[PDB]
């Protein structure tokens, strides 16, 4: 009802936090502006009052947890979900290339200015070792999005 | 041909750019 199985829940509960400044249980454009400045896109000041009034769950320039989603859930209808998510990786690949890094995880909300400790992320960082190196490209990046 | 077989013993991150793979698609031309 509220919180489902780890992976399901990963997301959307995670980028509960990510719009949610005050959180009344909705998302606000302020936020939604401050959210896709983020991927490349043009700042605009009603962007975000824009965006959240086509898919307005409240209108009040607010969205809910199952509204935002509802293109990436679109993207689940339809069968562009191919040529998505390697875009979708240029998202956070402003190389256009993109190398094998598990500290990645640590430039994305950075990206954003989020705020983790070196504990935090030794977990994190962990949370992705592999081979025993600890770098991750493109491979686990789409992996992180074409798996459910 | 070749079996590894991966183990489980830590959970996945599935956000810290799933929540990056998810706006991707508001305004993607």
């Amino acid at each position: 009802a509220d919180q489902l199985t780890e992976e399901q829940i990963a997301e959307f509960k995670e980028a509960f936090s990510l719009f949610d400044k005050d959180g009344d249980g909705t998302i606000t454009t302020k936020e939604l502006g401050t959210v896709m400045r983020s991927l490349g896109q043009n700042p605009t000041e009603a962007e975000l009052q824009d965006m959240i009034n086509e898919v307005d769950a409240d209108g009040n320039g607010t969205i809910d947890f199952p509204e935002f989603l509802t293109m990436m859930a679109r993207k689940m209808k339809d069968t562009d979900s191919e040529e998505e998510i390697r875009e979708a990786f240029r998202v956070f690949a402003k190389d256009g290339n993109g190398y094998i890094s598990a500290a990645e995880l640590r430039h994305v909300m950075t990206n954003l200015g989020e705020k983790l400790t070196d504990e935090e992320v030794d977990e994190m960082i962990r949370e992705a070792a592999i081979d025993g190196d600890g770098q991750v490209n493109y491979e686990e990046f789409v992996q992180m999005m074409t798996a459910k | 041909a070749g079996h590894m077989r991966p183990k489980r013993r830590e959970i996945p991150l599935k956000v810290l750019v799933k929540a990056v793979l998810f706006a991707c698609m508001l305004m993607r031309k």
